[PDB]
């Protein structure tokens, strides 16, 4: 939980313009990753935490490893909802930005939002299950979009990942109906899951 | 953006800096990397006074997921200024030996940074063509033969 | 109580106040932000004009080439100098002020003439024009002029 | 009137100003997330204010050159078409730093008489015939302002 | 003594030259403010990979045109692209004079002699360089109490023993009683040839 | 509310399309209302022959315009009045939902700090302009499409479904006049850009 630090993928799609959290869905977004932005900062002053997009034609990046939420919330509020999921390419990505780090101590997290339909095969997800845990990243998955028209296959690559690694790997289940993001994140474990060895 | 950038002047230093950057980083075999141009623009004549590499990180299992670190860029802006307020953005150079496919991605960075169209710089530090040790490239958008859209 | 609705008035009656609040420190902070950006600058307009350099002025003394001109400096001594791609050598001509690099000591670029400042009085009684009737009288006359 | 009290109770439901109020918790809540982001923006301005400042105090400290400036001559962008200079070139508009127009030319005490590129802290205002001015002695760009110098004669005259 | 004091032969790469003459040329009149940055190896061989422009001042040279801000700025940044290196002097520019060191000149050197005692101040004046060696020139303090016993030269071996000095003037001054000199050599690569 | 109104549209349509009428409503109980787009675009293909594409789509575009994009409301508008026969009828609704979209993009983008308005403008000019060549007022429509190529060259990342709708109502222009070689070209840049 402490002494890491964290890739966040918020997911931004044409499914969060929609009310299903008031008042949009994206504004919801942008109050419930400052939670796990201030949290685990103040759980632990040297835990930074940088920013990805799964939106565009390929994914980009919002803001570098940082201790400011000045920077943060200028990305949260600036990036927009006219991509798409791009799950695979995204874990990837922040297999590249986990390599390095700003102290060498820290803990190999990737928090995915996923807020629409998957665009990747599950079968490639498969084999990437097993890349995530050969380089000892844990996976979370903040599930609400796989369960809007689809089976949960999400279930499947953290089960794969989980191990003893040197983090633990969860699902959080969010009711994607309007119950308020920021406090869904906050009762499901974000700093109640603890590290395994 | 701009429209005049029609010929590319460059400077001695630009070949044997980006040569550099390229030995010093033990980027080889094609692993590329990243640095930024700095210079003069919004004419015809384009000045690359400058060039220093940016961190960069690449995967040889899709070739079009990469890093490009955006913080550095913005510290590095504020310190030449005042070294030279002649250096500006200008683009961005790619340390070659060849055009990929992928740097018409990494270009829609440097296209945000600075508005102008960017300059891509092919710095040939491998030296293979008996000419062009330098090719100029400028994305640009037009509309493609054979029936086809506009493609970048 | 009769409604549990009666004492609810009273917590968003600060959700009204707080819309007040807030929406004056938003315009207040986009007016901050034109403000010092004005003050960065005059700041940073005093850094460039530190790597502008001075220049030296001249003027041509009289031409020898259309490469090659000899300018009376200023500062002193006649020299030989260039000419740059910075300046036009149409307009380049005898008794024509320049200005030039003290760096490269060749011409950047022309500057209109000027006069000695005594010649400049004689120039200045001017009003900047006036019209075309400020004389009574005297009719058949202005016609001779015109 | 105002809103979310016993007037409105009579015009709209109980359920009604209820819910109505239930809209407007959220309004604080974004207009937050706005105002954080856009504190933010001054924060980075400042830091780079400063920073520039420190080269420029650098200058300003002492000793520097007194000089008078004879006569300002002031130029503006797109002069032809490009330029703020009156020569014909291909872009670089720009307010003296490649395209020099906005200028004093001062009367040096090292007997000279230069055309030096306009400073951005001192003002095209406060630069004007015979005004007594400190010129840089590193770089002759126009630093300073000074008082005007005054004699015995000027003393009977108050 | 506790060094060989003799004197290093200094190789500027070629893309560190490009720089050195391109930053005293802009900055004219004025003189500008860097440091060297490379690798000092052996006795006597300094290997200049590149060098840095710190930002230009009006105070002149002097220790109080150091800044360490923006010194550490620049340290940071070559780390994290991995290129880094580490300072072996510094060098300047005279806007009009020949070469030699100040006593003020002596004094930002004596900074870095601190850090190693093989700390090169470099004068460029680049009104004069139509040739690229020409009026440039690499000086080093020496001991101060190697003078009064009169061991000053012992910078004869370990060197080609040539020394090709350039003036009369403040030159032959500083020699005597502050520094010993010795020439600039450039060094290059096929790559860039 | 919205309700009774599709239930008569749904009774009037063939049981065909009777499917897509369920769909409206099993998405809406979701609160999903881009699954809502996708559908409706669907029903507009088949159903322009049948004159309840005039009343279907007006339920749907004025609640919501900012739950889905601006493409979705043009696309609904474009085929709604594709058919008509009355240009005075079709002229209403194309100013009604400039003056929409124009306060949209002052208060929505503020708050999301997201999501433009001023692309739905654009494309309304080109209908405008296509509305006037269909009365026989060429020339009229002439001034307009002028006005906005002007305004298409200020950008300097200028949409293929934009430009598409625009080098349309041009390539129309010319046949009307019978100009062969002007149609050719720019018809040419119509199918291309596609």
């Amino acid at each position: 939980m402490v002494l890491e630090a964290t890739v966040l993928v918020i997911d931004n799609s044409e499914y969060s313009r929609n009310g299903d959290f008031p008042r949009t869905r994206f504004e919801a977004q942008i109050d419930s990753v400052e939670f796990i932005f201030q949290a685990k900062r103040n759980s632990n002053p040297e835990n930074t935490v940088g920013l990805i997009s799964g939106a565009g034609a390929n994914p980009r990046v919002l803001s570098t490893f940082t201790a400011e939420f000045g920077k943060i919330l200028a990305g949260l509020h600036d990036t927009q909802i006219e991509g798409k999921l791009h799950m695979a390419t995204a874990l990837q990505i922040a297999q590249l930005t986990l390599k390095h780090r700003q102290n060498k101590v820290q803990h190999q997290r990737i928090v995915a939002f996923v807020c629409s339909p998957i665009s990747d095969s599950r079968d490639e997800l498969i084999r990437l299950a097993k890349t995530l845990k050969k380089n000892n990243v844990a996976v979370d998955i903040i599930n609400f979009g796989e369960i809007e028209q689809n089976t949960e296959l999400l279930d499947e690559f953290i089960a794969a990942v989980n191990n003893p690694q040197e983090e633990t790997s969860h699902l959080l289940t969010v009711t994607p109906g309007p119950r308020l993001l920021y406090e869904n994140i906050a009762s499901s474990p974000i700093i109640l899951e603890e590290g395994s060895s | 953006m701009s429209l005049q950038h029609e010929k590319v002047t460059i400077a001695p230093l630009v070949l044997l800096s980006a040569l550099d950057h390229y030995e010093r980083t033990q980027t080889k075999e094609n692993k590329r990397c990243v640095g930024v141009i700095l210079g003069d623009a919004n004419s015809s004549t384009i000045r690359v006074t400058n060039s220093f590499a940016l961190p960069f990180e690449e995967d040889e299992k899709n070739s079009d997921v990469w890093f490009l670190d955006h913080n550095y860029i913005e510290n590095m802006n504020e310190m030449c200024k005042k070294i030279n307020a002649k250096e500006k953005l200008i683009g961005w150079y790619h340390s070659g030996p060849k055009l990929r496919a992928s740097d018409l991605k990494i270009n829609e960075l440097f296209k945000k940074y600075t508005q102008n169209n960017p300059l891509l710089l092919i710095v040939d530090v491998k030296q293979q063509g008996v000419g062009l040790p330098t090719d100029a490239y400028v994305a640009i958008e037009q509309v493609k033969d054979d029936g086809t859209s506009t493609e970048k | 109580e009769q409604e549990a609705h009666n004492k609810a008035l009273n917590q968003f009656k600060r959700k009204l106040l707080e819309h007040r609040r807030y929406d004056d420190q938003l315009k207040q902070r986009r007016q901050n932000i034109r403000d010092l950006e004005k003050l960065y600058d005059k700041t940073e307009n005093d850094i460039k004009a530190l790597q502008s350099i001075g220049q030296l002025i001249g003027e041509v003394m009289k031409e020898l080439s259309e490469e090659k001109y000899i300018v009376k400096a200023s500062s002193g001594p006649r020299y030989i100098v260039g000419v740059r791609n910075s300046v036009d050598r149409s307009k380049l001509k005898k008794g024509v002020r320049v200005t030039l690099d003290i760096t490269t000591l060749t011409i950047m670029r022309i500057l209109p003439r000027e006069t000695d400042p005594l010649v400049y009085n004689m120039t200045s009684f001017e009003q900047g024009e006036i019209t075309f009737d400020g004389i009574g009288g005297l009719t058949e006359q202005i016609r001779e002029l015109r | 009137g105002d809103d979310e009290l016993d007037q409105e109770i009579l015009n709209l439901s109980t359920q009604e100003l209820q819910t109505r109020a239930k809209l407007l918790d959220n309004e604080i809540r974004i207009f937050r997330s706005e105002l954080q982001r856009l504190s933010h923006e001054n924060n980075v301005m400042l830091e780079k204010i400063k920073d520039n400042k420190e080269k420029i105090k650098n200058n300003r400290q002492l000793p520097y050159l007194v000089a008078n400036v004879v006569e300002v001559m002031d130029m503006n962008e797109i002069e032809d078409k490009e330029n703020s200079e009156s020569t014909t070139q291909g872009g670089n508009v720009n307010l003296d730093n490649t395209a020099v127009g906005k200028a004093a030319v001062v009367k040096t005490s090292s007997r000279q008489t230069v055309f030096l590129p306009m400073v951005g802290l001192v003002d095209p205002d406060k630069l004007k015939p015979n005004d007594l001015v400190g010129v840089n002695k590193d770089s002759y760009l126009i630093l300073d302002t000074l008082p005007s110098e005054f004699d015995s004669r000027v003393k009977a005259m108050e | 003594t506790g060094r060989d004091d003799t004197k290093e032969t200094v190789y500027i790469s070629s893309i560190a030259l490009l720089k050195m003459l391109k930053h005293g040329r802009a900055g004219v009149p004025m003189e500008v403010m860097g440091l060297m940055l490379g690798e000092f190896v052996d006795d006597y061989t300094v290997n200049v990979v590149d060098v840095f422009a710190m930002p230009q001042s009006g105070t002149g040279v002097s220790v109080e045109a150091v800044d360490d801000v923006f010194q550490a700025k620049m340290m940071d940044m070559l780390k994290q692209t991995g290129r880094d290196q580490m300072v072996v002097g510094w060098y300047h520019s005279h806007p009009g004079f020949g070469c030699w060191l100040s006593s003020v000149d002596v004094n930002t050197q004596k900074s870095f002699e601190q850090l190693n005692s093989r700390a090169v101040a470099v004068v460029v004046d680049p009104i004069q360089s139509v040739k690229g060696k020409v009026v440039i020139d690499a000086f080093r303090l020496i001991d101060t109490g190697a003078l009064i016993n009169n061991l000053e030269p012992r910078q004869t071996t370990s060197n080609t023993g040539l020394l090709n000095k350039a003036n009369i003037q403040a030159l032959i001054h500083g020699l005597n009683r502050h520094y010993y000199s010795l020439n600039i050599d450039y060094h290059k690569t096929a790559k860039e040839t | 509310e919205i309700d009774t109104i599709l239930s008569t549209l749904r009774m009037e349509a063939d049981p065909s399309l009777h499917p897509l009428f369920e769909q409206f409503e099993k998405f809406y109980e979701e609160k999903l209302w881009f699954q809502l787009s996708e559908s409706l675009t669907k029903f507009f293909d088949d159903a322009k022959s049948t004159p309840l594409r005039l009343r279907l789509y007006d339920n749907f575009v004025s609640k919501f315009y900012d739950k889905i994009n601006q493409l979705s409301v043009v696309k609904y508008l474009l085929a709604s009045l594709k058919d008509s026969k009355d240009f005075d009828e079709s002229l209403k609704y194309l100013d009604d939902l400039k003056a929409q979209f124009q306060e949209l993009d002052s208060k929505k983008q503020r708050n999301n700090g997201s999501k433009d308005h001023g692309d739905g403008i654009l494309l309304i000019d080109s209908e405008i302009a296509r509305t006037y060549l269909l009365k026989n007022d060429l020339v009229k429509a002439r001034d307009l499409l002028d006005d906005l190529e002007k305004t298409l060259d200020k950008k300097d990342s200028i949409p293929l479904r934009i430009t598409n709708s625009f080098y349309s109502t041009n390539s129309q222009y010319f046949k009307f006049k019978n100009d062969f070689n002007s149609f050719y070209y720019t018809s040419l840049l119509y199918l291309s850009t596609l």
